[PDB]
């Protein structure tokens, strides 16, 4: 129960969680393992990791290019799970969540995909293109292998949906800041959803989409959410410093330290 | 939902949570529209006085000479726009308007769906946005220009392989942030429910007209109806009214490209693997690791890298049968119709003609009453066949 | 002759003596055919089940908004082949067959008549020969290819100005030595009798359908019917059934090119001089010494350097009126129909639309029930308008 | 009565008439006047002359090019009538016939065209595109100005036509050897037509189309015709020798002397 422990510890500290996102193997396997270690060393509380897919239909330009850069280095799903195993062998307690598209988990059999996550030490799985109406087999498979199934609560959610999300999910509840796709390009009142989710005893909420500045994470915490996820802002620093690996890491450190400090 | 989203094991609603209310809204507007005689009369007027409905059913006497086969062609090439696609877009555009929408989003590969969406939007006063892969834009200057002349915005997608697949991605990305004012005019009988059901229903009239037509002229139903399958809309449009007539065969034709054996084809239903993508569970062109792949064909219009869920269903229960036809085989049927009947068929439709031609040639003494759906015009393909 | 070869002062039979029996033969076969219900039923079946008859009459609501004009378009662009020319060739091909002929001779400028003759000959099993000026062959690669794909022989004429005129010369030269086995499929309502009369009669159905159509929908006949005039066939096809309805106006539109005043146009009826050529007495594009001259227009299809004798007649007695429309004016109407109605018109037909648009725009408060004959499809002209 | 006198003289000599054709102004005005004089000096009995027209629809390739070469030198109809006047001022008795297309005679008024022919000394006019059914105004105009109207009797003529041709024409009757257009390229039994024409008291017959060799003119005479017309064979010698004017005339002399000898 990686997430449960983290949240109890953070509450104990009256702290919010800062969770950065990156695509595995961007710009290369070796630089990626290095990027992730810098992320943790600078203060990340948990990790959201995507495996390269050919058609990421819920992602904006920045993340579309993250996938493109990983494809250019030949990064495959098998290579990803190898990376995942090594990441856990180095860090035993940090919660790890995978951002997945449906075909990559159905391809080889839904059950076997979740068996692999367990084997490697993955904590949760969010499948971007599966709504609750279609979640049964993914939900059942995750629970069977001690993997937490993550559900998305949109800003336009009705009581029936809130009740559903609260009942099925585990680990954390992905609270969408906005309508649309990923992108630090466009910024995204969620007090009512947070309280209703709290009323139905749902898993602690993590706000995602458009979070790119410190003021944004302190606001998420102030509203009642347990933390915030940031992706495009992280990925943009990688893009900016491709020619200088040393400069990339140094810049990644400054950004995540500042973001982590704002959750306090 | 009000209706079943699956056809056996296939179909579904695999989209991000944010788009689920847009699909429920659409479903409900469609159910209502179908029960409204006012909507029905309006759709029928547009079809008849604007599109050219009903289309002819032509007997092809020269081509079948010397055999025991009687062949008829459903003339969808005579529909306004030169293709069957037009029936669908008129109906979907009226649904968007019934829903209070003022904007249309559309995807296109070779340009045909794009041209159709643009003409329907101009006629019914809707603002049209069209996504096209950069590689296809470069390859399809005439259609891109026709679209712009019709008042539509054309947007090149440079991501991924920069083809149909990637345009399909961009359209949903856009819709997830604009669904409140814009309607997504999907181009084939695929994607998330209710699209496969709606596209079928707004394409039903092809087979419905064919029945009355063959009954009048031959006093009997056909032994089989044949149609090409890129995404599945013209085929299901033809099949639908005949599904309950057990004695009538239903045959769908997928592109074989350079040969199935070379791995250079566009036949996922028969030679692909079932996957989940584009809001659907269906057979798909895919790598071993599950990365989505491109479809290949001499005809640009048969490049949707998957297939409609109702076809995958009709196939599994044995109601319909599916086969494939190679580039050279389609070129041959194209050449033959020009020469013997005075009709230039689209390279897409030529795949269906080619299979009916095989059925004849292989067993010339078999008594057979055949109907091929000529989904479109071939003026489009003159320079391709030339070079 | 059995019928009158003149329409007032215009028409006649100005051909070399050697061809006179071929014209008398044709005349007699036509008179007989018209009285034969068997021929009539056959011509009607081909029209309906092969060509797509009847064509729609579409109300154009967007284009006329804000004015007191109601405009309808006769959809000849939806006919098999994309132009009105098809009606004519089917009938003429049946006449050749009734006469025992097995070969067809044809002339063409932009390629349209050639494509139509080739498709009719392929369908009815006749050997087709087509003459085209070398300058036009170079300029019209797509159509030349379509013709050859349909099994027709295309022959470049390098004599004179190497354009329509010169192809018209070569066709008669050929016929004067082959009339015993070959029939000359003339392409417009001009030339020596009985061609102007026969072409009219096999194009009558355009106006006949338009009457019943407007009567059903409006319960009244139109105030005016408008049509472009290259050689005169689509226009007389529309006019014919309305000639006896004195309250219905008849308006023909000739190409004005760069402006009448520049001398760069294609309007002989109104700005030419009467001469004798191509087996006819009629207005013509001519030099001061009487040397025959070329017609100029943005649309390649309005380049017959003369005009049908029945139009010159209807004009002289005041039954019909003729005007002209410039290149820029036709481009404007083309652009406007694409944008507001979702229909791409031929640049030829755009001349007629442009005049109806003027009639509206110039007097927006005048109550007017108008019908324009949309003789063809404009996919043909996309690159021209583009550059 | 130029033709009448010639025929009486030839009959007196039991001779047939050799009539060559050329296009006025081919390859130039000066060389053309020279060509015509050589033609007469070598033995031509009469002359058939065409004025350049843009669309000669009853002529094959050789004559089509004769018109093209004349157009290249700027030869107009007014220039032609000037040439015609000078030709007559030099040769007072040789019959001269014009080959015309309809527009050139209608253009300026049918009556005025025939008034010009008279003024210049032209003897006959054959309009290639006017059949007997349409000849009235041209016929009436010619007779009014002492110009003989020439009619064409095709090989497929019925009694009604033969009777018509015999009644209306004057000067000579143009007896077509073949179906088709002009051309020495293709050679062309006319005994019945000749006798029927003789029965109806028609003007003496001159056979035209395909005549290019001596044996051909002797055969025409043997059949009962009063002579023969030759065009493409004459025009081909001009075409062949454009670069050498001296050689052109010398070759024209040899050919017409041989052809004239065969009519004896
Ligand atoms: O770039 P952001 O900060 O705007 C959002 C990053 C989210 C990463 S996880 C995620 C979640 C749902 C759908 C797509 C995704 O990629
Ligand atoms: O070249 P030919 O010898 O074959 C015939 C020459 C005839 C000159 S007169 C003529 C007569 C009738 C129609 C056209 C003509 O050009
Ligand atoms: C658009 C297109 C297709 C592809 O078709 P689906 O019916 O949706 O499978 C086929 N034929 C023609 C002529 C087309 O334009
Ligand atoms: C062939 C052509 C014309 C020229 O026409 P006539 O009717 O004979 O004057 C006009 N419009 C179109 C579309 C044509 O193809
Ligand atoms: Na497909
Ligand atoms: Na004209």
């Amino acid at each position: 129960e990686r997430y449960e422990n983290l949240f109890a510890q953070l509450n104990d500290r009256r702290e919010g969680a800062f969770v950065p996102f990156v695509t595995l193997g961007d710009p290369g396997i070796e630089q990626s393992l290095k990027i992730i270690d810098t992320l943790i060393d600078a203060g990340a509380d948990a990790l959201e990791l995507g495996v390269p897919f050919s058609d990421p239909l819920a992602d904006g330009p920045t993340i579309q290019n993250a996938n493109l850069r990983a494809f250019a280095a030949g990064v495959t799903p098998a290579q990803c799970f190898e990376m995942l195993a090594l990441i856990r062998e180095k860090h035993p307690t940090i919660p790890i969540g995978l951002l997945m598209y449906a075909n990559l988990v159905f391809n080889n059999g839904i059950d076997a995909f979740y068996a692999r996550c367990e084997q490697v030490g993955v904590d949760s799985v969010l499948v971007a293109d599966v709504p609750v109406e279609e979640s049964a087999p993914f939900r059942q498979a995750a629970l069977r292998h001690n993997i937490a199934p993550i559900f998305i609560c949109p800003p336009n959610a009705d009581d029936d949906l809130l009740r559903q999300v609260a009942s099925y999910g585990r680990g954390y509840t992905y609270l969408l800041s906005r309508s649309g796709v990923t992108g630090a390009e466009n910024r995204g009142p969620l007090h009512h959803l947070i309280e209703k989710l709290k009323e139905y005893h749902a898993a602690p909420a993590l706000q995602g989409f458009g979070i790119s500045s410190p003021e944004q994470v302190s606001a998420a915490v102030r509203a009642g959410a347990a933390g915030a996820i940031s992706g495009s802002a992280i990925v943009k620093i990688i893009e900016k410093n491709l020619a200088s690996p040393k400069q990339m890491l140094a810049e990644l450190r400054s950004f995540v330290s500042a973001m982590k400090a704002a959750s306090r | 939902t009000l209706l079943n989203p699956y056809f056996g094991e296939f179909g579904g609603m695999y989209v991000p949570q944010i788009l689920m209310p847009a699909l429920n809204q659409l479903e409900e507007a469609f159910v209502r529209a179908q029960k409204d005689p006012e909507f029905q009369a309006q759709f029928a007027d547009l079809l008849k006085n604007y599109a050219g409905r009903p289309t002819a059913l032509t007997k092809c006497q020269n081509i079948t000479a010397g055999t025991r086969t009687t062949l008829y062609l459903k003339r969808e090439d005579l529909l306004h726009g030169g293709a069957h696609k037009t029936n669908q877009v008129l109906g979907q555009a009226l649904l968007a308007k019934r829903m209070g929408k003022s904007e249309i989003i559309a995807e296109t590969g070779a340009g045909q769906h794009g041209v159709a969406s643009a003409l329907a939007s101009a006629l019914l006063g809707l603002k049209c946005r069209i996504y096209m892969g950069a590689k296809d834009v470069e390859r399809q200057s005439p259609n891109v220009f026709r679209m712009r002349l019709m008042g539509a915005e054309v947007i090149p997608v440079h991501s991924g392989s920069a083809t149909l697949k990637d345009a399909c991605n961009e359209a949903l990305r856009d819709w997830s942030g604009s669904y409140e004012t814009a309607h997504y005019m999907l181009g084939t009988a695929a994607g998330p429910h209710p699209y496969p059901t709606i596209v079928r229903e707004f394409q039903r009239m092809i087979g419905e007209e064919t029945k009355a037509q063959i009954l009048d002229k031959e006093g009997r139903l056909p032994d089989a109806v044949i149609a090409c399958v890129g995404g599945g809309s013209n085929a299901i449009g033809m099949f639908a009214d005949f599904i309950n007539d057990t004695s009538v065969g239903l045959i769908g034709v997928e592109p074989g490209g350079h040969g199935i054996e070379t791995g250079e084809h566009g036949a996922p239903l028969k030679h692909g693997r079932v996957g989940i993508y584009f809001g659907m569970k269906a057979p798909m062109m895919q790598t071993a690791d599950g990365q989505i792949e491109e479809s290949y064909s001499i005809s640009a219009g048969l490049d949707f890298p998957s297939v409609g869920p109702q076809h995958a269903y009709l196939n599994s229960i044995g109601r319909a049968d599916y086969v494939s036809i190679t580039d050279d085989e389609a070129l041959e049927a194209f050449k033959t119709l020009c020469r013997h009947e005075g009709i230039i068929p689209a390279l897409e439709s030529s795949h269906a003609l080619a299979h009916a031609l095989k059925m004849m040639r292989e067993q010339p003494e078999k008594e057979q009453l055949l109907v091929v759906n000529l989904s479109g015009r071939g003026d489009k393909d003159i320079f391709t066949v030339h070079d």
